[PDB]
């Protein structure tokens, strides 16, 4: 089958600069009919694959014209002359030239921009938890940049891993942060053997954590 | 417009068969070749084959061959994918696109193989506690918790409210997914405005909203 | 995806 390699597989580009993904194949993509049938495509996460550039260098309608395509035989070249927000996501190369279809492995662009320090926010468990029986503590870490932080928890001002998970999103399509959530999942009997619940963020934007902070036994 | 309208969310057991849709409109069906693609959790995305609806024709990757089976129902308009004996990894997101000057994509079909029993969620509101400072902008969330099996989509204020809204990556944790959404508001604005997280969870037919309300002792 | 002019209308 045609391999297709991309390099490189991860992109971090700051607003306005331009990129460069190469896209090198095994076997020469011209067709019997003069055509060369190496094209690309962007997935951002959660939507569907969209094509972006055909037969090497063919613009696709409604793309920006940011994006240009070059290449022939075997070496391919996807360029965008300033990336934007917007731009993130995984670029593939993708040959029809040859059956089977292929794809490149994907590059990954992410947006670098300014250090940005999270805001944090500490809810208690509901009512409607509590009625059945359960009390989950949640924590956003949100809007942050980079995308490198840790959680702590503290009960009653002791350090607490024990029931807590974690999940990140992907980079945001406009102001280019990340986030993060940490949930802490208890009984109701647990969670009422203890008063203060503290969620405590530590990120390279300050020296000391940023913490918030709820007592049970204020509402 | 051209639109691929791909079938719902399916939860197969190890060793079954499914079968998905792709239900086309807009164009001439029979004209253009339909692709099929997979996107296993994580991974790159992969070719499995494609059919021409005008005369059924076929080709595959070899790699999918006595996995998937395509047909064309021309009548309809619906192109299908059968996938036989799955395993796990078989569990992924099935795209289809219509070929073509213009491509056009379906949104995909997400397929869990596994044993363990559909489970709807809990939805729980996530509301800042009474005694939390005031700041010009308030952020509230839903918890959406332990159901089975993905996806779960949720919005706020049927879409409106679309800036300032993370839905996290749902932890899997004893067969059971928990997510959750947070939204961010003109404190001005809640509760003399209503917020309301909008949950779907498809494989269980649940749709629940939930109304965030200032906590009251 | 793959080949673009590969159905019935190929731009002539």
């Amino acid at each position: 089958d045609v391999v297709l390699t991309q390099t490189p597989l991860t992109l971090s580009v700051t607003i306005g600069q331009p990129a460069s993904i190469s896209c090198k194949s095994s076997q020469s993509l011209l067709y019997s009919n003069g055509k060369t049938y190496l094209n690309w495509l962007l997935q951002r996460p959660g939507q569907s694959p969209k094509r972006l550039i055909y037969v090497v260098s063919k613009l696709d309608s409604g793309v920006p014209d940011r994006f240009t395509g070059s290449g022939s035989g075997t070496d391919f070249t996807l360029k965008i002359s300033r990336v934007e927000a917007e731009d993130l996501g995984v670029y593939y190369c993708v040959q029809g030239t040859h059956f089977p279809f292929t794809f490149g492995s994907g590059t990954k662009l992410e947006i670098k921009r300014a250090d940005a320090a999270p805001t944090v926010s500490i809810f208690p468990p509901s009512s409607e938890q509590l009625t059945s029986g359960g009390a989950s503590v949640v924590c956003f870490l949100n809007n942050f940049y980079p995308k490198d932080i840790n959680v702590k928890w503290k009960i009653d001002g002791s350090e607490r891993q024990n029931g807590v998970l974690n999940s990140w999103t992907d980079q945001d399509s406009k102001d280019s942060t990340y986030s993060m959530s940490s949930t802490l999942t208890l009984t109701k009997d647990e969670y009422e053997r203890h008063n203060s619940y503290t969620c405590e963020a530590t990120h390279k934007t300050s020296t000391s954590p940023i913490v918030k902070s709820f007592n049970r036994n204020e509402c | 417009q051209v639109q691929l309208q791909q079938s719902g969310a399916e939860l197969v057991r190890p060793g079954s068969s499914v079968k998905i849709s792709c239900k086309a409109s807009g164009y001439i069906f029979n004209n253009y070749w339909i692709n099929w693609v997979k996107q296993r959790p994580g991974q790159g995305l992969e070719w499995i084959g494609q059919i021409y609806p005008g005369d059924g024709d076929t080709n595959y990757n070899g790699k999918f061959k006595g996995k998937a089976t395509l047909t064309a129902d021309k009548s309809s308009s619906t192109a299908y994918m059968q996938l036989s004996s799955l395993t796990s990894e078989d569990s992924a997101v099935y795209f289809c696109a219509r070929e073509g000057y213009i491509v056009y994509w379906g949104q995909g079909t997400l397929v869990t193989v596994s044993a363990a029993k559909t489970t709807p969620p809990s939805v729980y509101p996530l509301a800042p506690g009474s005694a939390a400072q005031t700041n010009s902008m308030v952020t509230l969330g839903c918890l959406v918790k332990g159901y089975f099996p993905e996806p779960v989509t949720v919005t706020w204020n049927s879409g409106s409210l679309s800036s300032g809204v993370h839905t996290f990556p749902a932890v899997l944790q004893s067969d059971l997914y928990t997510l959750s959404s947070s939204v961010t508001v003109p404190s001005s604005t809640w509760p003399s405005e209503t917020v309301t997280c909008n949950v779907a969870h498809p494989a269980s037919s649940t749709k629940v909203d939930k109304k965030i309300v200032p906590r009251d002792c | 995806q793959f080949r673009h002019d590969s159905g019935y209308e190929v731009h002539h």
